[PDB]
C-alpha cells in the first residue's frame, strides 16, 4: 500500500465478499451457477434466468442479506454468445453497507420474469432494457418504449445497430410537417483503427484454441 | 461533364445531383415547391431575389450546407441578371404578378423580364432554359395579363429556341390565390359569378404536379424545345368548382350573378389598393375565362407525372377556411363536384 | 431441471422482421467473416486472435461544400467480433445477411536454426552479420 | 469508350497460374460515370432484347460454376490430370521449330516497371524506369522528415 | 444454323460418383478429339461436383445431362447423343 | 506568394482554384475566397543558414519548451544543408 | 434444444388468433386516427396501410417471433389512440417524401453502384 501510484488491495473485504458468495450459492443451489469477487472487491452471481424473482426476493428479504436498493438494472449485448444479452442487477445493502451484482442471460425471443414484484425500481428500468435491447420483460405493469422517438424502429444498443442509425429527420415544407428520410451524412463517420498488435495483459492472456 | 456535376449519392439531402440551377421568382407560391424539389435530390440552387432577405427564410431548410445560394438582383439591371446565371446548367423563370404596380407592369415582367432573362441566359451558355407561360395566354384576349403572357412566350421562343415553355392552368395549394381566392369571397356575404358561373369551365392543376413536371423537363432531354400544357385531370363549370370549395369549408353558399360590366367596376374599385390588391379587373377575366383545350400540345403523362385529382387534395388548402365546429370534418363528407366528361 | 413448461419450436432462428432494419440493408448486403491479417508493417499478432464480420463497401462521394468523404451507407463502419466462426455465422444466418467466410489463416512452423548460418557446405551460410 | 472499375473497384475472380481462384473486393468505388465490367454487359445484353439470366453478383457466379465448377472455389486449388492423354494429342501433328534464340520480352530491371495499362499510367514507375537507366542524378529529391 | 458449338464434361477427381466418367476419358476421349478436331470438348475437374455433359448449341441454348453412377459405355452413348443429334 | 488564375481567382498556398468550368465557384460571388496571404514556404526560405562548427547540431525550434521536440541533425554532407524536420531552419558545418 | 420458454402463444394457432385479434384494434382505429389527427387520406388508404404492414409478416412460422411482433404492433395502437404519436408519426407509414426508387436492372444501373 505504500507504492504511490497503485490502488492498494483490501484483502479483508475480499475475504467476507468470497464468505458471503459460497453462503448465497449454498442457499439457492438451484439457480446459482457462478460466484465470483474480484480483484477490486466485486461479488458477482451468475445464476439461471429462472431464477431471476427467487434469487432477488431473498437478497432483499433475507435478515444477512437486506439488499433493499436497487441501485440500477441493465443489459450487456454480446453477439458471439447465443444468448447474447447479459441481464445485470446491481443491488445496495445499507444494513450491511455491501453491493452485490446478480447478472443473468437471455437472447432475442427468450421473455425474462419483471423484478417490479420485488424492487419498484425496476418498472422504468425494464422499460429503457426493452427499448434500447429489445428484451422482452414477462409480467411488466406496463412495457413499452421509453427513451427513443414514438414509432422508432429497432434497439438502438445492439451492438448490430448502426451508429447513425437509418432514419433522419428533417422539415419538409410540401407537406409542411417533419418527414422521415433515410440517413446520409456529409462526412461519414471516420472508424479509426486503435487497438495495439502486442499483448498488453497477460494476467488474462485466453488458452490456445 | 466536368468532375463536380456528376450525380453522386442517393438522391438524398446530402447526395449530388449534378443540376446547377438558377430560379428566378423563387420566392413566390410556385417558386418554394420548385426550390424544395431541388434541394431535395441535392442540387446547387441559386435563388435571385428582389424582396428583403427576411421574406427567403422558408428556402433555408430546403438544401443542404452551402446548396442553397441568395443574390440580389434587378429585373431591368442585366448585369445582375448575367451574375446569377453565368455558372448554371438550368434558368427557372417564375417571375410574375398577378397585379401591375406604379413600377412593373404586366408587360414588364411578362414580356422585358422574361426576355432579358432568357438574351443573358443565352449569351452566358446556359444549356437549360425553362419558362412558365399560362394556359390561356392569347394575342386576343380581354385579360391584359393573358395578352401578355402570349408576347412573352414568343419573345423567349425567339431568344432562347430550345426554351422549354410550360403552360399551366390554374394552380391549386396552400398558397395558391385560387381556391384561397373563393373561400375568402365568404367575407363579401354571397359569391358574384359571371353569368352565375354557367359559361366558363376550369381545369385545375395540383402545384405538385406542376413542380414535378418542371423537375422532370430539366432532367429530361426530350423535353427542350417543347412546350407543355399543364392541366388538371377533370374539367368543372366555375359554379360547380365554387360550389364545391364553399362545402369543402363548409361555409354558406349565396351565388348570384353580377353583369360583367358591374363586376369590372368593383375589381377597378379594389385596385386603388397600395398593396396587394384584393382583386383586380384583371382577376375578373382570367376566373371568368374558359381554360382552352390543347390537344397539339404534350402534358404531364408524357413528361411523367399522374395528375392529382382536386377531390384528393381540396381539403388540404381548405381546412383552414373552415370554423371549429367544421375543423375536424373528413375528407369524404363533401359531395364531388360535377366534371365537364371530355 | 428447468420447470418452465416449454414449447417446441423446431423453425430456424429468423430475426429480421424483429430487429427494425431496412430490406435493402437485409437483402443486398454481402458479410464477410473472417479473421483480419496481421498487420505487415508489425511483428504483433494480437488482432489476429478473433473473428470479425464486416460488410460490402459502397459508395463514398465527395461533399460538394467542404470535401469531406460522404456516405449514404448505414453499415459502413459496422464491425462485429466473435470468437469462433461457427459463433459469427450463426449471427448472419438468424439476422438474414448472406455471408462469405475465409477461413483463419495460421503461420506455419518454420525450422531456425542459429548454427545453420556458418554451415560449411551448404548454401545456408551466410556472408554478413 | 465503356468506362469499367479497375480490381480495386469490384468485387472480381481471378484465377492465378496455379488454377487457385481468388476474389478481390471492393476498396472504393468507380469513378465518375464507370460501372461494374460484367454490369455493362449484363445492361448492353437487355437493350439489345438479347437479356441475360442473371442480374446480380451471386447469379452471375452460379453461371460461372456451370462452365467451370472451379472458379467458384476460393483459394482452393483443385488439381488436373490426364498428362497422358495431352500428350498423345501433341504428338499427332508434329510442327517443326525454328532456329530463333529463346530472349524473353523482359531482360532487365528497366522492363519489369512498366508492362500493363495501370503501371503505365503510374508516376512512380515512370520514375523507376528513370532511375535504372539514367542513375540517382536526376531522380534524387530532396528528404528532410 | 443449329449446330452443336461446345461440349463441356463437369467430373469429381475421386468420388465414386464420377468413376464412369475417368474411365471414358482415360480411354476413349483421345479418339473422340480426333473424330471432332474442331470441337472444344473441356473437361473440367472440381472435387465433389455430381458429374454433368453440358451441350452449348447456336444462339446460347444449352442442355444439361447427368452422368452421375454411370458406366464408361453409357458415358460414350451420352456423348454420341448429342455429337448426332443437334438440335 | 500569391498567384492568380486568368479567370482572376486567387490560388492558395497549397495550389487550389477552381478551373475555368467549374460551377462551385459560384459561392464566391458577392462574397470573397479566403486566402492567407504569408505562405510559409516563402517565409522559411528567407531565413539565412546558420553556420556551426560541429558535426552534429540540435535544434528545438527556439523558445525552449514553447518550441519542438529536440533533435539531432547530422552536418556531414558538405553538399547541402542540415535541415529541421520539424521548423524548416538551416544549418551548415563551418569548414571543419 | 427445440425446446423454447413461451412468450404467450403455445403454437402457430394460438398466436394466428393474437394476429386476428390484433388486426380488428387496428381495422376499428384508423377511423378514428383520420379524424383525430386530421389526416387528409380517406379511411381507406389508411385501412390499406394496416393491411400492407400485416402482410409484410404474412411468411414467419415462429410462434415466439410472431408474438414480439403482435407485442410491437400493439404498442403502436397505444401510441396512436392516446395520441402519443403526432401528424408526423402516423404519415411516416406512407413515406410521402420520399422519391420512388427504381426496382429494374437498368434503372438502377443509370443512377448508380447498388445492386
Ligand atoms: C357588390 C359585391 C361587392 C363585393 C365584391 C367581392 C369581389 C371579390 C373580392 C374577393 C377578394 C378575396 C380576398 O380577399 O383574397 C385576398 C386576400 C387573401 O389574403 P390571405 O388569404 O390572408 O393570404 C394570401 C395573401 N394575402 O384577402 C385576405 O387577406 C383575407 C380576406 C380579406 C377580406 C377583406 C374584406
Ligand atoms: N395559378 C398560378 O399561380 C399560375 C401561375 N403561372 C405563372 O407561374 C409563375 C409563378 O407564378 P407565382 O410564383 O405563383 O406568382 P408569385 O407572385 O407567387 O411569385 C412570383 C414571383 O415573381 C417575382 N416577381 C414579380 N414581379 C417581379 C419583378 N418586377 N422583379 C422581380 N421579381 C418579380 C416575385 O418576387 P417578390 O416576391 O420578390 O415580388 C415572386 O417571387 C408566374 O410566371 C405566373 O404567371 C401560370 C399559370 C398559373
Ligand atoms: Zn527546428
Amino acid at each position: 500500500d505504500t507504492r504511490p501510484t497503485v490502488r492498494p488491495r483490501n484483502d479483508v473485504a475480499h475475504k467476507q465478499l468470497s464468505a458471503f458468495g459460497e453462503y448465497v450459492a449454498e442457499i439457492l443451489p438451484k439457480y446459482v451457477q457462478q460466484v465470483q469477487v474480484s480483484c477490486f472487491n466485486e461479488l458477482e452471481i451468475c445464476i439461471h434466468p429462472d431464477g431471476v424473482i427467487p434469487v432477488l426476493t431473498f437478497l432483499r428479504d433475507h435478515s444477512n442479506a437486506q439488499f433493499k436498493s436497487l441501485a440500477d438494472l441493465t443489459a450487456v449485448d454480446i453477439p458471439t454468445r447465443q444468448n447474447r444479452f447479459e441481464i445485470v442487477y446491481n443491488l445496495l445493502s445499507l444494513r450491511f453497507n455491501s453491493r452485490i451484482r446478480v447478472k443473468t442471460y437471455t437472447d432475442e425471443l427468450t421473455p425474462i420474469e419483471s423484478s417490479v414484484p420485488v424492487y419498484k425500481a425496476a418498472n422504468w428500468y425494464e422499460r429503457e432494457i426493452w427499448d434500447m435491447f429489445g428484451v422482452f420483460f414477462a409480467n411488466h405493469p406496463d412495457l413499452r418504449r421509453i427513451l427513443t422517438d414514438y414509432g422508432f424502429e429497432g434497439h438502438p444498443f445492439r451492438k448490430d445497430f448502426p451508429l447513425s442509425g437509418y432514419v433522419e429527420l428533417r422539415y419538409d415544407d410540401e407537406v409542411k410537417r417533419v418527414v422521415a428520410e433515410p440517413v446520409e451524412l456529409a462526412q461519414e463517420f471516420r472508424k479509426f483503427d486503435l487497438n495495439s498488435p502486442w499483448e498488453a495483459f497477460p494476467a488474462y492472456r485466453q488458452p490456445p484454441e | 461533364l466536368h468532375h463536380a456535376v456528376i450525380p453522386h449519392g442517393k438522391g438524398g439531402r446530402s447526395s449530388v445531383s449534378g443540376i446547377v440551377a438558377t430560379v428566378f421568382g423563387a420566392t413566390g407560391f410556385l417558386g418554394r415547391y420548385v426550390v424544395n424539389h431541388l434541394g431535395r435530390m441535392g442540387s446547387q440552387v441559386i435563388v435571385p431575389h428582389r424582396c428583403e432577405p427576411y421574406d427567403t427564410m422558408h428556402l433555408r431548410p430546403m438544401g443542404d450546407l452551402g446548396q442553397i445560394i441568395f443574390m440580389d438582383w434587378n429585373g431591368r439591371d442585366k448585369d445582375s441578371i448575367r451574375r446569377a446565371v453565368e455558372h448554371s446548367s438550368v434558368v427557372i423563370n417564375l417571375v410574375g404578378r398577378e397585379w401591375e404596380t406604379q413600377n412593373f407592369d404586366f408587360e414588364d415582367v411578362f414580356v422585358k423580364i422574361p426576355q432579358a432573362i432568357a438574351q443573358v441566359s443565352k449569351e452566358a451558355g446556359v444549356e437549360k432554359f425553362i419558362h412558365i407561360s399560362h394556359l390561356n395566354a392569347d394575342i386576343k384576349s380581354s385579360s391584359k395579363y393573358l395578352r401578355s403572357k402570349a408576347v412573352g412566350e414568343k419573345e423567349v421562343r425567339e431568344t432562347f429556341p430550345e426554351a422549354t415553355i410550360i403552360k399551366p392552368a390554374e394552380i391549386f395549394g396552400r398558397e395558391d390565390r385560387f381556391l384561397n381566392y373563393f373561400a375568402n369571397i365568404r367575407w363579401f356575404g354571397g359569391v358574384p359569378l359571371i353569368s352565375l358561373g354557367k359559361k366558363t369551365v376550369k381545369q385545375p392543376v395540383y402545384i405538385v404536379d406542376v413542380t414535378k413536371g418542371i423537375i422532370n423537363a430539366i432532367k429530361d432531354p426530350d423535353a427542350r424545345g417543347k412546350t407543355f400544357a399543364f392541366v388538371g385531370p377533370s374539367r368543372y363549370l366555375l359554379f360547380d368548382l365554387v360550389q364545391y370549395v364553399f362545402a369543402v369549408a363548409h361555409r354558406p353558399f349565396l351565388p348570384y350573378p353580377l353583369p360583367h360590366f358591374a363586376y369590372r367596376w368593383i375589381g377597378r374599385l379594389f385596385e386603388i389598393s397600395p398593396f396587394e390588391p384584393w382583386t383586380t379587373r384583371d382577376k375578373v377575366e382570367r376566373i371568368h375565362t374558359t381554360d382552352k383545350i390543347l390537344p397539339h400540345l404534350p402534358g404531364l403523362e408524357d413528361l411523367g407525372v399522374e395528375a392529382t385529382p382536386l377531390e384528393l387534395k381540396a381539403i388540404e388548402v381548405l381546412r383552414r377556411h373552415r370554423t371549429y365546429r367544421w375543423l375536424s370534418s373528413e375528407i369524404e363528407d363533401v359531395q364531388p363536384a360535377k366534371t365537364i366528361p371530355t | 431441471t428447468r420447470d418452465t413448461q416449454l414449447i417446441t419450436v423446431d423453425e430456424k432462428l429468423d430475426i429480421t422482421t424483429i430487429t427494425g432494419v431496412p430490406e435493402e440493408h437485409i437483402k443486398t448486403r454481402k458479410a464477410r467473416i473472417f479473421v483480419p491479417a496481421r498487420n505487415n508493417m508489425q511483428s504483433g499478432v494480437n488482432n489476429t486472435k478473433k473473428w470479425k464480420m464486416e460488410f460490402d463497401t459502397r459508395e463514398r462521394w465527395e461533399n460538394p461544400l467542404m470535401g469531406w468523404a460522404s456516405t449514404a451507407d448505414p453499415l459502413s463502419n459496422l464491425v462485429l467480433t466473435f470468437s469462433t466462426k461457427e459463433d459469427a455465422v450463426a449471427f448472419a444466418e438468424k439476422n438474414g445477411w448472406s455471408y462469405d467466410v475465409e477461413e483463419r489463416k495460421v503461420p506455419k512452423p518454420k525450422s531456425k536454426s542459429y548454427g545453420a548460418n556458418f554451415s560449411w557446405n551448404k548454401r545456408t551460410r551466410v556472408s554478413t552479420k | 469508350i465503356l468506362p469499367g472499375a479497375a480490381y480495386t473497384e469490384k468485387s472480381a475472380t481471378y484465377v492465378n497460374t496455379e488454377g487457385r481462384a481468388q476474389q478481390t473486393k471492393v476498396a472504393v468505388t468507380p469513378p465518375g460515370l464507370a460501372r461494374e465490367d460484367w454490369k455493362i454487359i449484363r445492361a448492353l445484353s437487355e437493350i439489345a432484347g438479347m437479356t441475360l439470366p442473371y442480374d446480380t453478383l451471386d447469379q452471375v457466379r452460379n453461371r460461372l460454376e456451370e462452365v467451370s465448377p472451379n472458379l467458384v472455389r476460393y483459394d482452393d486449388v483443385e488439381g488436373a490430370n490426364y498428362f497422358q492423354q495431352a500428350s498423345e494429342l501433341s504428338k499427332l501433328v508434329n510442327q517443326q521449330l525454328l532456329a530463333d534464340p529463346l530472349v524473353p520480352p523482359q531482360l532487365t530491371i528497366k522492363d519489369f516497371y512498366m508492362t500493363d495499362s495501370i503501371s503505365r499510367a503510374s508516376q512512380t514507375m515512370a520514375k523507376c524506369v528513370k532511375a535504372v537507366t539514367e542513375g540517382a542524378h536526376a531522380v534524387e529529391e530532396p528528404s528532410i522528415c | 444454323k443449329l449446330g452443336l458449338r461446345e461440349i463441356r464434361i463437369h467430373l469429381c477427381q475421386r468420388s465414386p460418383g464420377s468413376q464412369g466418367v475417368r474411365d471414358f476419358i482415360e480411354k476413349r476421349y483421345v479418339e473422340l478429339k480426333k473424330a471432332n478436331p474442331d470441337l472444344p470438348i473441356l473437361i473440367r475437374e472440381c472435387s465433389d461436383v455430381q458429374p454433368k455433359l453440358w451441350a452449348r448449341y447456336a444462339f446460347g441454348q444449352e442442355k444439361n445431362v447427368s452422368l452421375n453412377n454411370f458406366s464408361a459405355d453409357q458415358v460414350t452413348r451420352a456423348l454420341e447423343n448429342v455429337l448426332s443429334s443437334k438440335a | 506568394g500569391v498567384r492568380t488564375s486568368p479567370t482572376g481567382e486567387k490560388v492558395t498556398h497549397t495550389g487550389q482554384v477552381y478551373d475555368d468550368g467549374d460551377y462551385r465557384k459560384v459561392r464566391f460571388v458577392g462574397r470573397q475566397k479566403e486566402v492567407n496571404e504569408n505562405f510559409a514556404i516563402d517565409l522559411i526560405a528567407e531565413q539565412p543558414v546558420s553556420q556551426v562548427g560541429s558535426r552534429v547540431i540540435s535544434c528545438d525550434g527556439g523558445g525552449g519548451a514553447l518550441g519542438h521536440p529536440r533533435v539531432y541533425i547530422n552536418l556531414d554532407k558538405e553538399t547541402k544543408t542540415g535541415t529541421c524536420g520539424y521548423c524548416g531552419l538551416q544549418f551548415r558545418q563551418q569548414h571543419h | 434444444s427445440t425446446s423454447v420458454k413461451p412468450i404467450f402463444s403455445r403454437d402457430m394457432n394460438e398466436a394466428k388468433r393474437r394476429v386476428r385479434e390484433l388486426y380488428r384494434a387496428w381495422y376499428r382505429e384508423v377511423p378514428n386516427t383520420v379524424h383525430l389527427f386530421q389526416l387528409d387520406i380517406s379511411v381507406k388508404q389508411g385501412r390499406d396501410k394496416v393491411r400492407e404492414m400485416f402482410k409484410k409478416n404474412a411468411h414467419i412460422t415462429d410462434p415466439r417471433v410472431v408474438d414480439l411482433l403482435v407485442i410491437k404492433g400493439k404498442m403502436e395502437l397505444e401510441e396512436t389512440i392516446k395520441v402519443w404519436k403526432q401528424r408526423t408519426h402516423v404519415m411516416r407509414f406512407f413515406h410521402e417524401t420520399e422519391a420512388p426508387r427504381p426496382k429494374d436492372f437498368l434503372s438502377k444501373f443509370y443512377v448508380g453502384h447498388d445492386p
